[PDB]
């Protein structure tokens, strides 16, 4: 069976990179459409974007282009970079299968000069 | 983008009653609404997709109905473990957008 | 099932199509038209050891499992018999993932060699929708 898990920092700094690992357990990488979705302090959902079987990728356009989606088969893992972030991208990160399946349990991610 | 309003903002009911959750879309988005439900510490957990489609492991008291603009998410009998956020998600364009939940509660 | 050209155009604007991720409904019957003849249960196999299945001629080796595909991928996760029946469900389902990739439409070879490029909307003309 299919299992997901995100990995990653907790506290990030503004300006700073944030990356997130997601290890996908049970199947390969190359056997399925990938996403992140990402939730804020107030309940808000954000589809940050997904990569498909050919490689091409999705983001959401609010990410104004500080957001990648990596895969690495050999790992059976793929990646979200999200650059420059700023308070407004402290949330509960999570990734899941395009069919909406298979989630991860997300992982929360605060943004503060701290 | 496509907006999504769901309606009530949040809904108090006592277990046993039933319930009927709205989702309405900006433009026509033929069937391609699903429904997600969320509860505090956990991921979302896709209830109902295209619209009407039931998925396996679902508690069959869940359904959904519409198209185009209008869609519902129904609970017959809602119980106990029904109590939590509920979302709906276009995917007939992109960005995929999220409806902005409904919280169901006891009352 | 062998579906009407207008049936299957009503059929699948209730299945959502029209206008799903920027093809137009006519891009879809116009795919059925050439892809299986409008026949659900049309299959096709290929060189390679898989199989095309349905309406919409979906692959056992990238989309769908048959079994008995080399190098299988199952990216729809569900079994090619699904793609066979009348109702058409479970191929448009498919379809729809397959259209989200990058290669849009042109993972069907019918569509790409008859039906891009002309007025699909012909395909929808005509019809009680």
């Amino acid at each position: 069976d299919v299992q997901l898990q995100e990995s990653g920092p907790s506290l990030v700094k503004p300006s700073q990179t944030l990356s997130l690992t997601c290890s996908v357990t049970g199947d390969s990488i190359t056997s399925d459409y990938w996403s992140w979705i990402r939730k804020f302090p107030g309940n808000r959902l954000e589809y940050m974007g997904y990569v498909s079987y050919s490689g091409s990728t999705y983001y959401n356009p609010s990410l104004k282009s500080r957001i990648s989606i990596t895969r690495d088969t050999s790992k059976n893992q793929y990646y979200l970079d999200l650059n420059s972030v700023t308070t407004e991208d402290t949330a509960t990160y999570y990734c899941a299968n395009w069919d909406g399946d298979y989630w991860g349990q997300g992982t929360l991610v605060t943004v503060s000069a701290a | 983008d496509i907006v999504l309003t769901q309606s009530p903002a949040t809904l108090s009911v006592t277990p046993g009653n039933s319930v009927s959750l709205s989702c309405r879309a900006s433009q026509s988005i033929g069937n391609n609404l699903h429904w997600y439900q969320q509860k505090s510490h956990e991921s979302p957990r896709l209830l109902i997709k295209y619209a009407s489609q039931s998925i396996s492991g679902i508690p069959s008291r869940f359904s959904g109905s519409g198209s185009g603009t209008d869609f519902t998410l129904s609970i017959n009998s809602v119980e106990t473990e029904d109590f939590g956020m509920y979302f709906c998600q276009q995917s007939d364009s992109w960005p995929y957008t999220f409806g902005g939940g409904t919280k169901l509660e006891i009352k | 099932k062998v579906f009407g050209r207008c049936e299957l155009a009503a059929a699948m604007k209730r299945h959502g199509l029209d206008n799903y991720r920027g093809y137009s409904l006519g891009n879809w019957v116009c795919a059925a038209k050439f892809e299986s003849n409008f026949n659900t249960q049309a299959t096709n196999r290929n060189t390679d050891g898989s199989t095309d299945y349905g309406i919409l001629q979906i692959n056992s080796r990238w989309w769908c499992n048959d079994g008995r595909t080399p190098g299988s991928r199952n990216l729809c996760n569900i079994p090619c018999s699904a793609l066979l029946s009348s109702d058409i469900t479970a191929s448009v389902n498919c379809a729809k993932k397959i259209v989200s990739d990058g290669n849009g439409m042109n993972a069907w070879v019918a569509w790409r060699n008859r039906c891009k490029g002309t007025d699909v909307q012909a395909w929808i003309r005509g019809c009680r929708l």
